[PDB]
RNA sequence: AGGAAGAC
RNA sequence: UUGGGCGUAAAGGGCUCGCAGGCGGUUUCUUAAGUCUGAUGUGAAAGCCCCCGGCUCAACCGGGGAGGGUCAUUGGAAACU
RNA sequence: CGAAGGCGACUCUCUGGUCUGUAACUGACGCUGAGGAGCGAAAGCGUGGGGAGCGAACAGGAUUAGAUACCCUGGUAGUCCACGCCGUAAACGAUGAGUGCUAAGUGUUAGGGGGUUUCCGCCCCUUAGUGCUGCAGCUAACGCAUUAAGCACUCCGCCUG
RNA sequence: GGUGGUGCAUGGUUGUCGUCAGCUCGUGUCGUGAGAUGUUGGGUUAAGUCCCGCAACGAGCGCAACCCUUGAUCUUAGUUG
């Protein structure tokens, strides 16, 4: 629900400044939740998810935070869209020749291991091919069943994931990503300011977003 | 703004060079190709690739100019205005010209401007003779010009009032 | 300082022998005639390109089988080749001889084919690079698992010798069982002489 | 912190 | 000047006090030295350029305009120096 | 702290500046500065002292092919004081002086003001230094970056293989 | 016809570093550029051999295995043993 009142939103004192200009002395001493620019930043977010889905590919998720890694990959799993789950490997969207032809050889590995002559020698087939299918499994994700290139792209954290906002800028994706207060949000309009590693606040946000497309799908 | 593929370019090359690197059992020798690459209509970018071999660093240059395009200002098949380019000890003064001049440039700055299709322009080289700089330095230069109709919507006024 | 030949290499282990038979104390004189066949062959059969001839010995008959891939420009009438080559081998050898022809189907995987092809665009003075490019280009879109190409000498520069190699795929030459066929060419031009080494991967023994 | 040692 | 530079490429005086010199915060009246703009007389004629004529365009030869002025007298403007 | 060179035991006499606060004054008195004048590390020179240690020169012992050097033992001039002189250094931030704008973080030196205190400290402004990281921007890179090598204006000095 | 000169006019062979463990490419990022990355770092190995972070992801020649021989046994095969 949209509420708030859940995060703090940061750390301690030693934070990058980007409101601090004309803000006058207050008694509170700390900046209070801006609830109508919250509630429009959030509608607008939703009227670009709409239009997200009315083109119908959805959006794919980067992550690293440990804490809050299974609990994307789980939303992803339930509602539909992408995810990266463990560590990202590095240029995706430039070399996504080597990537598709990768993931063919996934198929390939995936209906030989299955329909194919399982025994021709007992264990060195097994300890080479199926810690090969952990590994590739485990260091690619759910970026499997595209055949295609990606529409837009969502960031657990962009100082986390500085190079992914890169790859993005030079082909020319739009970005959506929660901030921290440390980050740099001058860049785009579209932008999420919140607590990136409260796992509470950052469950309610993509459950919301994610029922949000779960509506819009239809 | 990336532009589509959806064009017909004419990818006339520039410049090669030889190339070298030195390691335990000698030299290695590679060949670095710088092409310039656009269609007449005001689309222009480079490329620059290293190959061991000089086709494969030629389609190694038109695939990356055909990554990097940018599109210039063509209205009355000449520029709007005076600019200088001036990336990296390269300075190009570019300064229109009446329509029957010609473009007077040089060598590098020359082959981007025909390759643009701009008819008449007066273009002086007051920097650095290096060609990559120079190529540098006219497309910063093509990119820093602007419409008349943008300056009319930014100051929010009409173009006969701009003009007198 | 070089590679050790991979056919001499692979023979008597993996790869079968061209010469299948046993002769006792008349070893001498009958490698001595069986190499005068060899080089007849080859003099008069350049043109129709053989890759390989094998022989066997039938009991003081001799029997040759000669692999050249295509019956067109070779057969004539097809009768022609073979009273023309049996009378005058009979005439050579005084023994009797038999003689069978074979064909390479998939023709562009043969070393000695492209090593003879290369050779023959080195007289025609088409460019090497091209020669190469065109080969390549050519193995592949017969299918191939990996070819390694190889000219050296005086390649149009005067006082400089220099090779050139150009390869795709896998050619190990280290495991046993991988079947490599290696051809040597010579090649003479105005320019001098040219060497030309082709090895060709095409595919694996179990 | 623990030897003087030339030229092609 | 139009049209370069000085950390390491050639190029910051070893540093200060100061004469002459070179620049000068805001406002309000005042003069017109600098500034800008008319009028007159001059910057000879041939030359360069603009427009026409002649030797079988032509090279050239002519006919009429534009100036190469921080030029001298005088009228007007007061924003800036 | 000083304009630079430079200045570290303590006390006294004389004396030059610098910073903070105030708003009580005068009301543009300002910046820069060719020539000029004055300071100016060490070494050096003249005159008179003083000479513990260190120590060019010089001599003995080694090492080396030689070793007029490094290394060892001595050791004169010098280094110290007073009065003058010469006027040079990688005299360095290899960055001329002055004034004004341009994101931040964090120490340190000398202050001023506020929030429960005239208690210890805790936070926030605030100058004037003195550092270290680090945007835009500049650079050919290194790098510089409110102590600019950024964006400007004035004056000076200097360069043209 | 030259076992005559030219290995610095050449192919064809060979040694050497050295059985040393290294040498590169495709695509893509960073750099005005030469270039860099992968191929560095940690733990072991004889090894760039294996694995974990990493603007890298992969591939190729190499390394190791497959080849031969010497190391025990079952079946078949016993002469010229």
């Amino acid at each position: 629900l949209l509420e708030a009142g859940v995060h703090f939103g940061h750390q301690t004192r030693r934070w990058n400044p980007k409101m601090k200009r004309y803000i006058f002395t207050e008694r509170n001493g700390i900046y209070i939740i801006d609830l109508q620019k919250t509630v429009k930043k959030v509608e607008e977010a939703y009227n670009f998810t709409k239009n997200l889905a009315a083109e119908g590919g959805k959006i794919l998720f980067v992550g690293t935070k440990k804490q809050a890694q299974d609990s994307v990959k789980e939303e992803a799993q339930r509602s539909g869209m992408y995810y990266v789950n463990q560590r990202w490997l590095g240029g995706t969207l430039t070399n996504f020749e080597t990537i598709q032809k990768r993931i063919k050889r996934l198929k390939d590995i995936e209906k030989m291991q299955e329909n194919g002559t399982f025994d021709v020698l007992p264990k060195k087939e097994v300890v080479q091919l199926k810690k090969e299918l952990e590994r590739l499994e485990k260091f690619l994700g759910g970026i499997k069943d595209m055949k295609d290139l990606p529409d837009a792209l969502f960031i657990i954290d962009p100082r986390k994931e500085r190079i992914a906002v890169a790859e993005a800028r030079k082909l020319n994706i739009p970005i959506i990503g929660i901030v921290d207060t440390n980050c740099d949000p001058d860049e785009i309009d579209v932008v999420i300011p919140a607590n990136d590693d409260a796992i509470r606040a950052v469950k309610l946000l993509t459950s919301k977003m994610a029922d949000a497309i779960l509506e819009a799908k239809q | 703004r990336i532009d589509p593929s959806k064009l017909e370019l004419e990818e006339r090359l520039v410049t090669v060079n030889r190339v070298a690197k030195v390691v335990k059992g000698g030299r290695r020798f590679r060949f670095a190709a710088l092409v310039v690459v656009g269609d007449k209509n005001g689309h222009v970018g480079f490329g620059t690739g290293k190959a061991q071999e000089v086709p494969e660093a030629i389609r190694k240059a038109v695939e990356d100019a055909k990554k990097n395009l940018i599109e210039v200002p063509m209205v009355g098949t000449t520029i709007p205005h005076e600019i200088i380019g001036r990336f990296g000890a390269g300075n190009i003064l570019l300064k229109p010209a009446s329509e029957g001049t010609g473009v007077i440039a040089g060598g590098p700055v020359r082959a981007v401007l025909e390759l643009a299709g701009v008819a008449d322009i007066l273009s002086k080289s007051l920097g650095s003779n290096t060609p990559i700089n120079m190529i540098r330095a006219t497309l910063q230069g093509l990119s820093e010009l602007k419409r008349a109709e943008d300056v009319a919507k930014l100051r929010g006024k009409s173009v006969e009032e701009l003009l007198g | 300082g070089q590679k050790v030949n991979p056919v001499g290499l692979r023979i008597g282990v993996i790869r079968d022998w061209e010469s299948k038979w046993y002769a006792g104390k008349d070893y001498a004189d009958f490698l001595h005639e069986d190499l005068k066949i060899r080089e007849y062959i080859s003099k008069r059969l350049s043109d129709a390109s053989v890759s390989k001839v094998e022989i066997e010995r039938a009991a003081n008959r001799v029997n040759i089988t000669i692999h050249t891939a295509k019956p067109g420009m070779v057969i004539g009438k097809g009768g022609s080749e073979v009273e023309a080559l049996r009378k005058a081998l009979n005439s050579l050898t005084g023994k009797r001889v038999h003689i069978n022809i074979l064909e390479i189907k998939r023709a562009d995987l043969d070393a000695q084919l492209v090593a003879d092809n290369i050779a023959r665009q080195l007289e025609n003075r088409v460019s090497f690079r091209r020669a190469q490019k065109q080969q390549i280009q050519r193995t592949m879109r017969a299918g191939a698992q990996g070819v390694k190409t190889m000219v050296s000498g005086r390649l149009g520069g005067a006082d400089i010798a220099r090779s050139e190699y150009y390869s795709e795929g896998t050619v190990p030459l280290h495991t046993l069982r991988a079947d490599i066929d290696y051809a040597t060419s010579e090649a003479d031009t105005t320019y001098g002489k040219l060497g030309v080494k082709v090895w060709i991967y095409r595919g694996e023994v179990l």
